[PDB]
């Protein structure tokens, strides 16, 4: 978009801003806590 | 329409006089890239002045 | 732009659609532009007496925006309601300076000719629409090419062309005129369709795309 | 005030005969600025420890006598003000306050702008005043236009 | 208004201006979550610098 | 060549980067001030000081061996 | 526009004047009379949409939002009237303590 | 929700498949799938319309009900008549947009015939209704403007419209909708100062009220009048409140008292030389400005005082002090500060 | 064409009719395209389109094991009897190659997951008959 | 701005080339977890590192 | 409008075959106009059923647009966490700001974090600390011992433990609660009266459970939030917004709000004899305790409510319950609230 | 190697008026019994979230024919068992689709029809018949191509 | 099919498709160790994957 | 608030020089700068007359309290 | 181009050989299990064990300075 050098919406995607912090507990670190 | 194009290069030298040097001027590049840290130009000149010595 | 359809007889908006948008499915967005209840045809005249702001009949004229502007939300909010008045926002507005249309014809390449008019009451005439795309563009015509005190190279070398009536002299004022006619981004191009000299007063016609 | 705090001097200044020909003033108050006044009002609102930028137009109306002169036309310059950081704050953040601000609310403050603009103009203290306000007399103007056209699109 | 905008903003001193790169960065990071008023939208924002900057929304503005 | 006009080091042609700043090997320094406290020194090298940061004694600082 | 605009050009739109017995024109009178009466079902829906005009079972579902629930052996219009009514108490008046007293009685 | 043409076309071919085994052939042109296609349109369109509906629905149907009226940008429109020569020997035709131009040249309206007309084969006069085609208040005319038509004819003699157009009409947004509505509501809010004081400024010469709320009684003063209240307007304004006062609570209704203040205050200068009789008389006349501008059950606060006189010019004004002003003058409710005598001596 | 999409190729030698031995229609290679691009020189007025990918060596060469510094997962009064857990540890065993390479890719394999409409990449790859 | 009018050659395209899924702005080398307070905070997307696991992509700032 | 089965809408369509001039036609099953037919009957009954639903939401977003009524959101979930270190402290140590507690269960990955800052003073062998859900929802409301993981922890920590559920999380609000509040404010629109004041107080979203006393001259509010205490600022706040809606000419007052305590000593039956644990006791414990709060002034102690609200967990799981001294209803008095109470759980 | 079930799935699987058209026979299928006798049984994983507020979370068990038509909701607990069934099968452990016929599908439909014609009558609970319309059509396809599937495995 | 299952799919909550995430990679890990209804058996899928969300297998459907 | 106006009146103390001298109606136009809607009514229960600085000396602030009542 | 898809990592193009594998400079690690019989440990890197080979404490063990 050219008005006032908006650029394009789709730059600032869903994935943007949305996250989360890092920790284990993803692949394999929880197979072995399933008490 | 097709658009006319009348190219006119300059040069300026400070430190021979920069308008001969700018008369014999045959071509010149410029790689610029923020890639890389450095900024690097050629300049091609004619062999009607033996430009080694100034 | 938007080019201007007029409803036929046993007709429905779905084939008005592929026709021009060639999917069917944008028939959904193309109504809002119409501003029409969900009888968007209706072949029964007392019908629409209901209603007729809101409805549409047979003979009546559409709007069909083109792709681009099809999904954008202002175009239908302005073609939903202001219907005949895109025409002359499209072509705009300005002042009418036509005081003396038989007047101005006679003194070719002269200053001090146009002046304001009046229409209506206590307001200043106004044109818009094709005359005042016709205006301007006699107005360009009329007005030398480096007279103006801005934007200069404006107007023509009509008044510079002059000469002895001989058929290049008569090829180079077509060609200023066509110059200055297509200077327009507005108006496609131009062409001559006639040329008439006889004695010492030069005639001929144009002709001009305008767009929509 | 959800995002980031406010000057104190314009949060103090906002909490708080003569007639035109051509202006009709009203004190017709907006809908807008009915609820935003209550949370200026109220403590629930960030705000700095230190002012600056002495130029705006709000210590250009403290300085002038404006208060005990004419108070009358100084409360209309505090609404004019309200109405203005209203509509200042939505479009930058707190979307939801749309559709709470109409065309007719907007177009009385060119009303009220015109007709304490013609009282300051008979003195020579109120050129800078009159100078700022002038300016935004063509803006509210502009957003009267788009304002219908900007509430549909979102 | 952009014009306008500009030619205030060049008589702001650096603590306007500096409270004014602040507040720009504070808006920036939390965002996700022919120019003719009539018949458009496109001159939107600008109208809004020039009112924000002249009545004040902070020290130095936001946008 | 024009290309060739970037950083670089040695008689032979070698490419600086990222490597080169990596320090390959140890190096030897002199004992300048001890922090009593933390018993973390900061050691001077000929032409400059490792550690001295901010942190007066704590919170950054060269340890010993124990 | 209806199913018979919408139809095959190919496709017959009248009685043939041959054989009385249509099995085409049947099957395509069928159709066009089941979705002219979804049609005319549908117009009918806006009325329900809005509490001027909504009867049975929308007519009580506004009252339940409004809290005014329907009486044993009420009729529409009475009920409507006594939902529309009940925004209007104007509680706290004597002569609105008279008024409430007088519906009572 | 609503659902597109692929979702029923792709649910009425899956149905088939699993119902009819003599049907297999699906490519375009077919019969059969002409005859589903068209199916799924029909009710593609029926969703549009209960879609459309529904917007109509939550946008207005719900406060149809209440005591308001909806406008929806209709053109204006009205009866016009027309006369003749002599009486009709055929049936003369008046097909459909026809433009009834407007004779006064300051009025650009026009306006337009929608149906057709079919004139009797002797009536002398006929009417016959026509729309403007400008929406708005524009298209409103006076009376006695239009009598022209395009289509003239030898036969017609002059048009004309004894009645004037008053079904003009413009559309506001839904928040100017919705802002009558909340004013409705709000408006039958009783027995609560705000109510109490909304339906006293109902009545017209209301401007100012105060009102005083103790357990006992409640007392209401107001200056409406040029300053003033008379005895008519407080036994108009007792009957008003009848509806608005608590049940049980007693209304009591009295005038507005006003106390004057005699000062003789002090100003001491930096600069003497800039002392004249100009100063001291904008001074004087700030002083009594900022006194006679008080609100109701205003104390008259020495500090405020101070400040006030004092923030003319700080570096003007170095001492101030009053010679017959001991302290703050306290007021009742229903008293308000007036300038009696203002004097400034300048040392 | 989406980036990641498993592309087969597949090459006739000769004729088919003339029953020759090559008529095997053997397929030549397969891989995961990883780049697409717009190729022209309008000088020249031709315009190509530029597709390339490797042979499945994105996904192992794309997936790093890192490492997760600050994660401590404790657990109330509760051990693990065997060393190198509640951290990410992963330890292989095995006495042979094919026994610790069936470890390793069976580890990670059937996890990494795609969008393929009809299995992973362990229906597409063997991996077997390793020694 | 520039128009199709003045492109005379053009390549260009997507590429999977740079690839993570991990992102951190560690403190200087000096600064350690064993001998110090918090050495790192990561942040990643859930649907992200199902694709590629675990990609790091660590950077030392010398301010910090 | 109404709604139209398949059959019916079948039944029309043969009956207008039929009479629409041919008896060649068959309908018996199996035939291709048949299965059209049905396909046909099956796409009008869904188009009425999703017209019915589109008219009751239609509804809803007409009641919601109409006035300045609408719900509010839902509440992240909130706890306490307990930290076990191996030894006391030898000195004070500093928790870095926004540390993240999580679990290592598949069926509680949601993440948790700090909002203020907290410090370890030394010879303290446990230290506490309240945690907010970052996702709002009621995933927050774990189970007792779900809580086990830290992040940027130090090696003193020996283990990490929550010893009481949260049971604070909540979805968006419910519509049978916003249809109340509704019909509150509905009932409410007639100021001075008891239904006006009720609304008054009710709206600020802070305080929950307001009673209202009227007296001879004289209108009392025992207001109180969702802790059962009463700040100067919330009831000043209270006082403001009852002012335009407090009837002239009559006293209000509001002292808060008197807690009460009582000890249920519940005993529980549970059919499954494997199941009992001290886990099962612990969720009953504190499901019992949240029930105890979260409770408005002026109401009996219902025991029906007690058991079938704790009933609710499992019906089948659960067998029966019984008490030993608090049988009968125990009547409130308007200043009283039964917030306090120790639980003992008796299993049979 | 089962994935555990809902609560209220395994609450609700572990247990005049008629339609001219199609009739009910109360008849079950062989694999439909097995997979009764195993959960009646053992002990199967279950889950503790419910976050899933569709299929009979307060749908099946909300409305009111439980109570009202008790035979009829047995009928829509032969069509959840015969539904879970088949859709055993193919996600995991195959071995068992060898029991399943084309009998077995073609009654669950007769079944479905029935219960789902007299669903039509009440006006309030058609949120129930939404669903059973939809699925109507997935057992047909299943029925016209189970037996492809059993010869080409 | 494909186009109803999207439509559940989309009206899931985010617990519910982390979940059949997790039970996709569950069923991922026990591996080892022209479209018509009729006489075709490529739309199988289609027909399974719109099950397990009429009926609860699992808090989310599966494949 | 108490805070905030210690610090305006500090501000204000120190910012006098030799040649001024403290005055009461000075110090209460510098501390009443804020809106009088929200401070009503300033007293000093100490300060009662004005004070003449010596000319070497200069008057500035001390320890300074202040309270609502 | 086509023959550029090697191993390669950092912004800038390095071709990814057994150099990388070789771990320049020192690194830190806890101790987490001690052989007392000879007195050589075993340390614990944050999400490795170095050591721990089948070899109880003798075959295989890390050193300790003396």
């Amino acid at each position: 978009i050219l008005e006032d050098g908006k650029g394009s919406p789709h730059r600032f995607a869903g994935l943007w801003n949305q996250s989360s912090d890092f920790m284990g507990g993803l692949m394999g670190e929880d197979t072995s806590k399933e008490l | 329409m097709r658009r006319i194009r009348r190219p006119k290069v300059r040069i300026e030298i400070v430190t021979y006089n920069g308008d001969e040097f700018g008369a014999k001027l045959l071509g010149f590049q410029t790689k610029n890239s923020m890639e890389d840290d450095s900024s690097v130009f050629q300049i091609n000149m004619a062999g009607d002045t033996y430009w080694d010595k100034l | 732009r938007f080019k201007k359809h007029v409803v036929q007889h046993e007709e429905t908006m779905q084939a008005i659609a592929q026709r021009y948008y060639g999917d069917v499915s944008y028939w959904i967005d193309l109504v809002e532009h119409n501003n029409l209840k969900y009888p968007y045809l209706v072949e029964t005249d007392e019908e629409k007496m209901k209603d007729p702001e809101r409805l549409a009949s047979t003979g009546d004229t559409l709007i069909i925006p083109i792709e681009s502007d099809l999904t954008d939300v202002s175009a239908k909010e302005i073609n939903s309601r202001d219907k005949d008045v895109l025409v002359e926002l499209a072509l705009g507005r300005d002042l009418n300076i036509t005081a003396d249309e038989k007047y101005f014809n006679e003194h070719g390449t002269s200053d001090n000719i146009l002046a304001f008019s009046t229409n209506g009451n206590g307001d200043l005439d106004t044109v818009k629409g094709i005359d005042n795309m016709k205006q301007q563009l006699q107005a360009r015509l009329l007005t030398p090419r480096g007279s103006l005190m801005l934007h200069p190279n404006y107007g023509s070398d009509l008044h510079n062309l002059f000469g002895l009536n001989i058929p290049e002299q008569a090829t180079l004022i077509e060609m200023e005129v066509l110059r200055t006619l297509t200077s327009d981004n507005r108006v496609k191009s131009a062409n001559l369709i006639d040329w008439k000299i006889q004695g010492n007063v030069y005639s001929g016609q144009f002709s001009v795309e305008i767009k929509s | 005030n959800n995002f980031i705090p406010q000057p104190q001097g314009l949060l103090r200044f906002l909490n708080t005969s003569f007639v035109s020909k051509f202006y009709t003033p009203q004190l017709q108050l907006s809908e807008l600025a009915k609820k935003v006044l209550t949370n200026i009002k109220t403590d629930d609102i960030p705000v700095l420890e230190r002012e600056f930028n002495d130029n705006t137009i709000i210590h250009k109306a403290n300085d002038t006598l404006l208060k005990v002169q004419a108070p009358r036309m100084y409360m209309i310059l505090q609404s004019i003000v309200l109405e203005a950081y209203a509509i200042v704050n939505c479009f930058v953040e707190n979307p939801s306050s749309l559709k709470y601000l109409t065309e007719e609310d907007v177009s009385i403050t060119r009303e009220n702008l015109n007709y304490v603009a013609d009282y300051l103009g008979n003195y020579d203290d109120y050129n800078s005043v009159v100078l700022d306000l002038r300016d935004l007399d063509l803006c509210f103007s502009a957003i009267e236009l788009q304002l219908p056209l900007i509430k549909k699109e979102a | 208004a952009s014009q306008r905008v500009d030619e205030g903003i060049k008589e702001l001193d650096k603590n306007a201006r500096k409270t004014r790169d602040r507040n720009n960065q504070e808006i920036s990071r939390r965002e996700n979550t022919i120019y003719n008023p009539r018949q458009s939208t496109n001159g939107l924002k600008g109208n809004i610098d020039n009112m924000a900057l002249i009545i004040g929304y902070g020290d130095g503005g936001v946008s | 060549m024009v290309v060739r006009f970037q950083s670089s080091m040695g008689r032979s042609l070698k490419r600086v980067d990222s490597d080169d700043l990596n320090v390959k090997g140890l190096v030897l320094a002199t004992v300048s001030k001890i922090n009593y406290k933390y018993q973390s020194v900061e050691v001077k090298v000929n032409n400059l000081t490792l550690g001295s940061r901010i942190g007066d004694d704590g919170s950054l600082a060269v340890p010993y061996p124990k | 526009a209806n199913f018979l605009k919408n139809l095959h050009p190919l496709l017959r739109r009248d009685r043939n004047k041959k054989d009385n017995q249509d099995p085409n024109f049947a099957l395509i009178d069928a159709l066009n009379e089941e979705m002219n009466q979804v049609e005319k079902d549908a117009i009918e829906s806006k009325l329900q949409s809005s509490l001027k005009t909504s009867t049975s079972e929308y007519l009580d579902k506004f009252g339940d939002w409004f809290g005014v629930y329907r009486k044993t052996d009420e009729k529409d219009d009475v009920y409507r009237a006594r939902i529309i009514k009940y925004l209007l108490l104007k509680r706290g008046t004597n002569n609105a303590i008279i008024d409430a007293i007088k519906d009572y009685l | 929700k609503t659902r597109k043409l692929t979702n029923i076309l792709s649910k009425l071919i899956d149905k088939t498949m699993a119902g009819t085994s003599k049907i297999t052939d699906f490519t375009p042109g077919s019969a059969s799938r002409s005859l589903l296609e068209a199916v799924s349109l029909e009710i593609e369109q029926f969703y549009i319309l209960t879609k459309e509906n529904i917007d109509w629905g939550i946008q207005e149907g719900i406060i149809e009900a209440f005591d308001f009226q909806k406008r929806q940008s209709k053109r204006a429109y009205g009866d016009v008549t027309i006369q003749f020569y002599q009486p009709l020997d055929m049936r003369m035709y008046i097909p459909a947009g026809t433009t009834f131009t407007s004779t006064r040249q300051e009025y650009p309206q026009q306006f337009e015939t929608l149906v057709d007309y079919y004139a009797e084969p002797d009536s002398t006069e006929i009417v016959v209704e026509v729309y403007c085609k400008e929406t708005g208040v524009a298209g409103n005319v006076p009376e006695g403007t239009i009598n022209t038509i395009a289509s003239g004819s030898s036969l017609i003699r002059s048009v004309n419209n004894e009645y004037s157009f008053n079904t003009g009409t413009k559309e506001e947004s839904q928040e100017d909708f919705k802002r009558r509505f909340h004013s409705f509501v709000e408006s039958r809010g009783r027995a609560t100062n705000k109510s109490v004081r909304y339906g006293a400024l109902q009545i017209p010469d209301v401007e100012g009220v105060y009102v005083y709320e103790e357990t006992g009684h409640i007392t209401v003063f107001a200056h409406d009048r040029n300053g003033n209240l008379s005895d008519t307007l407080k036994e108009d304004i007792i009957d008003a409140l009848q509806d608005y006062r608590p049940s049980g609570i007693m209304l009591d209704v009295t005038g507005v008292e006003k106390e004057e203040v005699n000062v003789s205050a002090t100003v001491t200068i930096s600069n003497k030389s800039r002392i004249g009789d100009t100063l001291q008389k904008h001074i004087e006349s700030v002083i009594r400005s900022y006194l006679n501008n008080l609100k109701t059950s205003d104390d008259l606060i020495i500090t405020d005082l101070i400040q006030a006189i004092m923030n003319i010019d700080d570096v003007l004004i170095y001492d101030v002090s009053f010679d017959n002003l001991d302290e703050n003058i306290i007021v009742p409710p229903q008293g308000i500060i007036r300038a009696g005598e203002i004097k400034v001596e300048l040392k | 064409v989406m980036a990641n999409d498993i592309i087969r190729i597949f090459i006739t030698p000769n004729d088919d009719p003339n029953d020759k031995e090559g008529k095997q229609e053997r397929l030549i290679q397969v891989g995961m395209v990883s780049q697409v691009s717009k190729v022209g020189s309008y000088g020249n007025d031709q315009t190509q389109f530029r597709i390339t990918g490797q042979s499945f060596v994105k996904p192992f060469m794309k997936f790093g094991l890192g490492v997760i510094q600050e994660v401590q997962a404790v657990l109330p009064e509760v051990g693990w009897l065997i060393d190198g857990d509640g951290d990410n540890e992963v330890k292989f065993t095995g006495s042979s190659a094919h026994e610790v390479m069936t470890g390793i890719i069976r580890r990670f394999i059937p996890y990494m997951k795609y969008n393929y409409t009809e299995n992973t990449i362990d229906n597409y790859l063997d991996y077997d008959d390793l020694s | 701005k520039v128009p199709t009018e003045d492109f005379i050659e053009e390549d260009v395209g997507k590429s999977d080339v740079e690839t993570y899924s991990i992102f951190t702005a560690t403190p200087a080398g000096m600064l350690k977890e064993l001998n110090g307070d918090v050495f790192s905070k990561p942040q990643f997307h859930p649907e992200l590192t199902d694709r590629y696991g675990y990609t790091k992509f660590e950077v030392e700032n010398i301010y910090l």
